[PDB]
């Protein structure tokens, strides 16, 4: 059996867009298609319940809200129309048969006030001064993730690419950072690729002291 | 058969041999109750119904009319009071693949467990109580049964094999089956207690010409004294003559 | 119900076995059968699940994993821990309407301490052109998580204008790698001229010091 | 199931059982002698049911629910096979029908349908069962044999007589066989004949009404509705009920019974 799940979402606060489950495999009859939410921290709780076969629904009565939870079954779907939102409600939301022995890859609630922003890279020098780090600075980019490598990947070793933070601005930002000897500083050419998809932006950087 | 949908065989109207099973080594796990060992050829008794489940080697205990386990109460529960008695035989190279194997299911979860007896198939999943799930599967409602993984590598008494079950219950009706017994050679021109077949006496058993008929099986003389005897190994008519008590 | 799990962080070496405990607000032996449910979450991959209720476990988990309780008590054990038993542990309950988990029960691989090392990063004067400045102290491998990371401009207590990164230790090196940020405005930073980061571990005795002045 | 009714009554009449009826009543072989016994018997010249079957119009079945009354003596007359079993049991629970493939004689619980017959169509081959509602238990026995029976239509003036005698006598559904070719009209003929015992079914069910299990001719020449392919083939049985009697019964050389005399019947019998 498997779980298609889609997808990734920039919902604006006020409004619900509803998420999608197909199911494949699924006998669509006796596994209820439970629903529950996955954040950028453990924070684990259960979202919902469903009767494939029956159509009611048990719902936490914490957060009942507007939440719909309808069995679709004749594309035997489930959908997500979590009704009402707000900046804080911007989390994952994961499909699950039964119990949840087999999830959905799951789908990215992005309920920000804010827009699709293109990043901006900056420049850390290396250390003045023995093995000396240098690196790059990915800055206000809009939504999550921006991939980069070193040297068009040509560089990979001692290479940490650390995960993205939210900050204040609405927007997130990460460092892509390497610590090599001095002897490269002298001579050695280090340039960082960034690539945001969602604002198509790519910029290659020059690292040099 | 799985143990839950365990398998019934009604072996009655049939003699069967039971020394045979003792005398074999596989079935070594031989645990029964009730009737004495050597006492099955012994006795006659209605019914033979035979029953038949697979199980993990802990199990043995937790089968039984003394010891109920979850697995026991509820899948094939042995009467309190169990007349007939139970074999069990390790099979765990037959019955396990390599790294395992699934073909068989345990039944664990319901509301009741099973009266003594009781072959519950039904597949309807429990609710868990108060919470109604209405046959889909959630957090409180689970299917009733769950894969049964086996393996000899694996830990303690987890090692699958065989298991069947022989109930007697002879209570009912007359006995319509008895163990094999009593055979012995014949002996024809000697004075020799015999018991030919329930007939009890002594005698000379010579071979007589005078024939009963395929009907019948003994013969009377006139007054009502035993006269001759077919014999029951081999069908031909043997007179009886009881041998000399003159006085002297 | 709400549920609390003690300790939310153990250490596992490879074949040793570990206890992580979930607690209840009350008992969940309603209908007289305990209804807790217990998932396990790999970085990044939908949690399948442990258990079928209170003792029982799901088909294709290995037998390996194991746990039960009562009431308002319940606990793990794995014995084979082995590599993939590293992930997020979460306990949830299925008696009363509102169905929640716990919070985070981190396993890790268990190592010698190892110290971490500190490093900083100053702000280009590129980057400063731009309108902000970043300050980058970050630790360069240690396996034990915690650790403080206190900024010192000029010797001055900081906060309220940070960002840390969290990194997941390797399944090779066993140590973690993290990092912390100072963001300012260019005149902010420039106004003040030594900017240091201070890194206290249990792997050091004493807290480390990395600092840069401007120039 | 199906109830066929196309019955045109004509109440059954009563017969003499002239010096029918007498089995062998156990095992023991005498030779020569006259043995005096006291067992269940028919006694001599008493009346038996005569139950008909024909379609000639006037086409009626005999087929109803019969007390048991301790014993049966039992005897179908037929030119080609009619009469295909019986059915005992308390309310109807014993299966002996002779199902032209197999003598089967299923003792379950199984509560069937009114009118119990099987039909057989032509083509002369059978129809289907129509009997045997229920399953339930089937414990006892479920013994069978590989049988052909040429299920046809045989114009005549019928040449067999399946006696028959049932009991139960401690638990032992005792069945006396009996077979042989007496041309006649339609009469129950006399001449001695002694029912040498076939089966003695160790059952557990006590027996107190005594049903005959019939069956039907679908045909072509006479199809339709459930009353309309009838087609009678002429046959008929008697019913005795047995009662405790003191017999004598005289034994020849090779030890089967030859004749008997019925202690009480008149003054020089005794
Ligand atoms: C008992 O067993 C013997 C043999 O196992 C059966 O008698 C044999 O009959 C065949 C042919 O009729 C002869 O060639 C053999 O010589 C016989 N054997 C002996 C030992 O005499 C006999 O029928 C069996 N009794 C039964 C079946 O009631
Ligand atoms: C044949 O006719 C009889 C009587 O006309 C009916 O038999 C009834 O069958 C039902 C079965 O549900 C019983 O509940 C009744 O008690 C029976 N009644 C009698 C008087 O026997 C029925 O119409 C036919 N029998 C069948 C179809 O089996
Ligand atoms: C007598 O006739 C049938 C003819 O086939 C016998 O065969 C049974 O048939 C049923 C279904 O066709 C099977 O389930 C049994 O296993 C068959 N039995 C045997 C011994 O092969 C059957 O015994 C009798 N059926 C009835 C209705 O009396
Ligand atoms: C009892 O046994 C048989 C029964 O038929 C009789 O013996 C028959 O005798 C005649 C003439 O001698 C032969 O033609 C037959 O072949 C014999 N039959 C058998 C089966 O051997 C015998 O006479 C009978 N005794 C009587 C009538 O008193
Ligand atoms: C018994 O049979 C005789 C002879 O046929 C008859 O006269 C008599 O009425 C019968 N008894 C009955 C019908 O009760
Ligand atoms: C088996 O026998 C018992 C008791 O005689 C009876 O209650 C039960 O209904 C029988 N089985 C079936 C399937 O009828
Ligand atoms: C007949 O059978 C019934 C039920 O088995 C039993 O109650 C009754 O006593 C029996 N009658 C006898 C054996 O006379």
């Amino acid at each position: 059996v498997q779980l298609q799940q889609s997808g990734p979402e920039l919902v604006k606060p006020g409004a619900s867009v509803k998420i999608s489950c197909k199911a494949s495999g699924y006998s669509f009859t006796g596994y209820s298609m439970n629903w529950m939410k996955q954040s950028p921290e453990k924070s684990l709780e259960w979202i919902g319940e469903i009767n494939p076969s029956t159509g009611g629904t048990t719902d936490n009565q914490k957060f009942k809200a507007k939440a719909t939870l309808t069995v679709d079954k004749s594309s035997s779907t489930a959908y997500m129309q979590l009704k009402s939102l707000t900046s804080e409600d911007s989390a994952v939301y994961y499909c699950a048969r039964s119990r949840g022995d087999y999830w959905g890859q799951g789908t990215s609630v992005t309920v920000s006030k804010a827009s699709t922003k293109g990043p901006s890279v900056f420049p850390l020098a290396p250390s003045s001064k023995g093995t000396a780090a240098l690196g790059c600075l990915v800055k206000d980019y809009f939504p999550e993730p921006v991939t980069v490598s070193w040297n068009s990947g040509a560089l990979t070793s001692g290479v940490h690419t650390f995960p993205a933070v939210l900050q204040s601005s609405g927007l997130y930002s990460l460092s892509s950072v390497v610590t090599v000897p001095s002897s490269s500083l002298g001579t050695q050419t280090y340039i960082c690729n960034v690539n945001h998809k969602p604002s198509n932006t790519k910029v290659d950087k020059k690292v040099e002291p | 058969a799985s143990v839950y949908a365990w398998n019934r065989k009604r072996i009655s109207n049939c003699v069967a041999d039971y020394s045979v099973l003792y005398n074999s080594a596989s079935f070594s796990t031989f645990k029964c109750y009730g009737v004495s060992p050597t006492k099955l050829n012994d006795l006659c008794f209605t019914n033979v119904y035979a029953d038949s489940f697979v199980i993990r080697g802990d199990e043995v205990r937790q089968i039984a009319p003394g010891q109920t386990g979850k697995i026991a109460d509820y899948n094939y529960k042995l009467p309190d009071d169990f007349t007939g008695c139970v074999i069990a035989w390790n099979s765990n190279n037959l019955d396990s693949k390599v790294g395992g194997n699934y073909n068989y299911l345990y039944r664990l979860f319901r509301k009741s467990n099973l009266k003594p007896f009781e072959r519950d198939i039904s597949t309807e999943i429990y609710q868990a109580g108060s919470t109604p799930c209405n046959g889909v599967e959630g957090f409180n409602c689970y299917f009733p049964l769950q894969s049964y993984g086996f393996q000899p590598t694996n830990g303690v008494g987890y090692q699958p094999y065989r298991v069947v079950v022989l109930s007697f219950e002879l209570l009912h009706a007359p006995a319509t089956v008895c163990g094999p017994k009593k055979s012995t050679n014949l002996v024809k021109n000697k004075c020799v207690n015999f018991n030919f077949n329930g007939l009890t006496g002594t005698g000379v058993l010579t071979e007589s010409n005078k024939k009963f008929l395929p009907f019948q099986q003994f013969g009377r003389d006139i007054a009502d004294t035993t006269d001759a005897v077919r014999d029951p190994q081999t069908l031909e008519i043997l007179d009886i003559t009881p041998c000399s008590f003159g006085g002297v | 119900i709400v549920l609390t799990q003690s300790p939310a962080s153990l250490a596992v070496s490879l074949g040793q076995r570990a206890t992580i405990s979930c607690r209840a607000s009350e008992s969940v032996e309603y209908y007289g059968t305990s209804l807790m449910q217990w998932y396990q979450q790999k970085p990044g991959q939908p949690p399948k699940v442990l258990i079928y209720a209170a003792s029982n476990v799901e088909s294709g988990v290995p037998a390996r994993f194991s746990g039960s309780g009562s009431g308002t008590d319940f606990s793990l054990n794995i014995h084979p821990v082995e590599e993939d038993d590293i992930a997020m542990y979460f306990c949830q309950q299925s008696r009363k309407v509102p169905w929640t988990f716990g919070g985070g029960t981190k396993l890790e691989i268990k190592r010698t301490v190892a110290a971490p090392s500190v490093f900083i990063f100053p702000p280009s004067d590129e980057q400063l052109k731009s309108g902000t400045a970043s300050v980058v102290c970050l630790l360069n491998n240690f396996y034990p998580r915690e650790a403080k990371v206190q900024w010192k401009v000029d010797n001055a207590l900081q906060s309220g204008n940070s960002q840390e990164s969290v990194t997941e230790q390797d399944s090779k090196d066993s140590t973690y790698s993290l990092s912390s940020t100072l963001t300012l405005s260019k005149a902010d930073y420039e106004k003040h001229k030594v900017y240091a980061c201070e890194v206290t571990h249990q792997g050091l005795s004493s807290p480390v010091t990395k600092s840069f002045n401007r120039g | 199931c199906v109830n066929l009714t196309t019955r045109t009554q004509l109440p059954p009449a009563y017969t003499n059982s002239f010096t029918r009826g007498v089995y062998y009543p156990d095992k023991v072989f005498r030779s020569s002698v006259l043995h005096s016994t006291q067992d269940l018997f028919l006694p001599f010249f008493s009346n038996v049911t005569w139950f008909h079957a024909i379609h000639v119009g006037t086409k009626r079945f005999d087929n109803p629910v019969l007390p048991f009354n301790d014993g049966v003596y039992f005897a179908s007359t037929e030119k080609s096979n009619i009469i295909r079993g019986w059915i005992f049991g308390t309310t109807l629970s014993l299966l002996i029908v002779n199902n032209a493939t197999n003598v089967v004689i299923k003792v379950c619980e199984f509560q069937f349908c009114n009118d119990p017959f099987l039909g057989v169509y032509y083509h002369w081959m059978e129809s289907e069962f129509r009997v045997y509602s229920s399953a339930n238990n089937c414990t006892f026995e479920y013994v069978s044999q590989p049988f052909l029976m040429d299920l046809e239509g045989k114009q005549g003036n019928f040449k067999n007589l399946r006696e028959f005698v049932f009991k139960n006598i401690d638990g032992y559904f005792k069945i006396y066989s009996k077979h042989t070719p007496i041309n006649l009209v339609r009469d129950l003929p006399q001449g001695f004949s002694a029912l040498e015992p076939l089966v003695d079914l160790p059952i557990g069910i006590n027996i107190t009404r005594f049903q005959t299990l019939l069956a039907l001719h679908r045909s072509y020449l006479t199809p339709g509705d459930s009353s309309s392919g009838w087609t009678a083939g002429a046959a008929a049985y008697y019913v005795g009920y047995l009662q405790p009697r003191t017999f004598l019964l005289k034994y020849n050389e090779n030890g089967t019974i030859t004749d008997a005399v019925d202690c009480a019947l008149d003054p020089l019998s005794e």
